[PDB]
């Protein structure tokens, strides 16, 4: 059954290759950082340098809770490829009891 | 008898978030006896949560001298190799990781990262 | 124009195979659970019986209203193939008029 | 570091093809519309004429500010090749200073 | 001089309600002098009020040989044993504390229900 | 004079024999726990392993603050005789300010 | 663990019995209007037909939930021995999870 | 029927003999500063004097409103027989409109 | 070593407003290294921040025994002779303060406070 | 440009002399207590063991922020020269972003 | 240590000439209008029958609190030499537990 | 009479000069910016290049409106002699009827 | 004896701000007793403070009539007579004020602003 939820929390970043996509999804899996990770192949436009790019990157979607998603941010930028990484935090509203129960014990 | 105390401190302060704290407690513990390698291998990783790699380093490599048959220290040595960008001992930390545990996907990943990574 | 809305909710789940993706996709549609759904062919990487798990999935994403919500989630964990299945609900802050017009008359 | 943020937008929609969705990105990127596109081909499952249509189209995701958003949206709408066209605006909670900083200066 | 230092800076910690900063300082104190009976009985305190109650027990035996006239150490370890469900023990400390503070009820309550636990 | 608090608790909780509760009592007073207790001898009706039990129990009440609550409710779990222990906690909205004061001092 | 609560009810009442009050702790918590009943020998001080008195009632409290206090109440006044009964409900604003859970499995 | 209420007062202090509680709650009574008053026999335990003490008091509950409490507690303070008594003041967040009816009335 | 990294550690709980265990970072350095100079000054920094200005006074001293020529030992252990209203120390503090930095208002300033209140 | 703030504040107290009162303001921003004093001599009229004094003082302002605001206010107590100091914080509502930079990396 | 208050009042007004500041100064302490007031030499900059004007007037500062702030603002304007006088009510969001006991108990 | 208020603003920031705080001063009143302002001789602590300095400064004190602050605060950067001018915004809660008058009809 | 307790309730009614009501009180208590200084001093205080300066000053010179040897009642009847704006019997009942009582700064000030008025 559905629960209101304020304590689950969504990192978005995107990586330019897959190999560092995977590798940052189960080291980030593997110390409880988050407890799951999506990895989606996009198509990233934006403006690098003053000139239009279109590039082929990776993003990523981590599943953390609020407790964790400082440990998280700070891991992720001392480990992210690029100089200036994207962070987007978005916070689900509801879950299910099982899902969340299983998302914050594996942190 | 108290360095097993101080040990057990520094897990449950690790466990919390409290990575300086703990890291005085493993400190500690290894007044009373510094060929513990339980310790050694836990201060590092204290280090590497708190992104201090020199450290880390250091200590892993204390704690693979007691004890060579560590796959997690060879794997998260490799780790703090590959996040000061040194490449060519993160490829044989990894390669030795993969030796001790050869069904580690986070120690290949990061065998493949830090190919890669080299190459260019 | 954008008109600020609280009664549009969006369900994310994921399944293992395609076949199941769009078959889960089709039945909620028709039978007014869902308004509109988006399958993206992810990769997954969580901790299973304890250790770590790369696998391709599929995510599913239900576009729907609050007051259906509860209908679409509580037919998904009936169907759902998985266990333990994941129930993620985010919610748009705005809309446009024709379209949040449009998702509450196919509901 | 992470800083709560309430004046970062996230505008999705979905085009039929491609070489549409590239145009569309590039463009909004290109006269401070939106800030970066990400492109994703997912599978659209929905009702069109009644009739129950699974068809293969491209999500685009914009990422804006709310003082650009009104702009962004109008845009989109003149130029959407849909009659119809999606518009749901997410709104990130939190964010990094840096990247915070580098979207509000892209726009 | 140090070893003060850090005794104090146990129970300071200790009264912040920070038990494992405290049992590190106390820990700490002990290497210095590790015939301090007041950091021996105030350690087991720490680890007490933590819930760890061998640990306690170890301590507060400790204490007790470089000083066995201390009723609050005795009922103490009454209370750690009562946890434990080790009645017997209980029993012992608890009567022991009131043959050096007769006027004492926790240790009187304690003694009692000891007893009456031990008969079912 | 009377002043509106928010940091005053009253911890309820029932414990099967007077010996027990008169410890619980003295111990919990002894180590600032809390201020005071009261114990009541009340009579018990609830569903235990599916069958109605009428029993003679008695009923202690805690007197603490908000700051000391959750070390006394810890060390009541770790001490208490049941299983599973009743634990109820009421909020005074006003006290004394000598009452008050008397009672912080206590902790 | 301590958890804010807001769905947990205390309904106290006097009746002037021992027989009487056990016998509507017993019914309540049959029927699973309440989850468990505590009954206190009081004595009462109040003003009946313009003229003091002094009597020995016995007081009781009903542990329920938010979602079944209005079928118990309405029950105590359909069955309570007195013309005009006393109704007053107290809400813990806390609770042990155990001890939560317990009482909402019980109604 | 239940009615949310915000005007009704429970006092609740403790006095160490009985004559005095029935004193305390017959004068309280007559002279409409409370509506009713319960007297039950407890066991106390605190910190007199450094050193502690376990005694049978009388604790006393006295049923006002928020417009006769402030009365009713500078009453009580000028008569209390102890130089530090207790004052403890929750309040009911319901009652029955009949009970609620004849406590106004009363005072 | 691990008495660099005791005294690191100190330094970043005392910068992140930990003081008590800033404390014990720095004595934990000082059963290793007990003749470093800098862990003596900054040991009683932790503690004039704390307001403990007797223990403060000693770590003072003691730096200054290995290090007379630190401008900042002399002019913190002057601050702590203030707040004990000894003011004849504080004199003597300063000046030494002075000495070795003439240009340091603060402890110009202390000097004419520390003066003036002699004279009342 | 101006930015609503909340985590700067502003301590208000006054010293006797012009020598303690330079000493004060230098020593505070020494170490980070203060990014900024000032001082202004005002003169004093109040009540003084129950006499009318009029008297030459000196009124010191520190510019902290709520972080360091404890700290500061701290130290001072330790080190005001009267046995009961003054201590008012007020509160800026807003402040140009350069002066709120300048003052949070000063502390 | 600091407490957060609402009933402490700052009124700011200037006067013409330094022997009325003293005057209004002594006047409304003595009386319990102002608990502490603070006479600073301003120079005023205003716009007096449409000309420019540069004066060197007394900056008065009367702490109060907001039971007897309505006393001191009529008894000062009453007896303010200017026929439209200057009265500014600033409030402290904080103080020392001394020093508020001290202004509350001194009015 | 005291009115509550939230429209009247107190600019403060220090300048190095006399002459240069009576010009902002007499410049800022007569174009509307400012309607009062009053100039204090303090003296400054505060870190300059890593090394503290004492100066001789003017703080001075702006009287507006909330809707005339942005346009007093523009000129006043623009104006102001230090490449890093103080900007700190006090807010009135409350003031005379005939003053805010006053104050708004000067503006 | 009616008297004493009207002029109690009167006090009292006055520490709490009513004004108004103090001054039905001590009306009340002066028809029991008009040769009451007290009573009459205290009645011009209730009108003093609630802006009737008129008033303030009858009551002021009758308790003067009664006990010229009142300095408050001297000082309060010039703050009255600055109040409405006469300066000459501001002076003289300043003046007299200070010969009772010559340390009252209240009275120095305002016998100095009633000068300075005059002047102007």
């Amino acid at each position: 059954s559905l629960i209101e939820t304020a304590d689950l929390r969504l990192l978005l970043t995107t990586v330019p290759t897959e190999t560092e996509a995977l590798y940052l999804a189960l080291a980030a899996v593997e110390k409880g950082l988050a407890a799951e990770v999506l990895i989606t192949p996009v198509t990233r436009v934006r403006r690098e340098n003053g000139k239009l790019v279109v590039e082929d990157v990776y993003r990523l979607s981590f599943k953390t809770t609020r407790e964790r998603l400082d440990a998280l941010v700070a891991w992720l930028q001392r480990r992210h490829p690029l100089a200036l990484p994207e962070c987007l935090v978005l916070t689900p509203i509801a879950s299910s009891v099982a899902y969340r129960d299983w998302l914050r014990s594996s942190l | 008898n108290l360095a097993e105390k101080m040990y057990k401190a520094g897990q449950i302060e690790f466990a919390k978030g409290n990575y300086e704290t703990a890291i005085i407690a493993y400190t500690l513990a290894l007044l009373k006896d510094p060929n513990n390698a339980e310790a050694w291998y836990n201060l590092g990783e204290a280090y590497l949560a708190l992104g201090n790699y020199e450290e880390a380093i250091e200590a892993y490599q204390k704690a693979l001298e007691l004890d060579p048959n560590n796959a997690e220290a060879w794997y998260n040595l490799g780790e703090a190799y590959l996040a000061l960008g040194d490449y060519d001992n993160a490829i044989e930390a990894f390669t030795k990781a993969l030796e001790l545990d050869p069904n580690n996907k986070t120690a290949k990943a990061g065998l493949k990262l830090a190919k890669e990574k080299k190459a260019l």
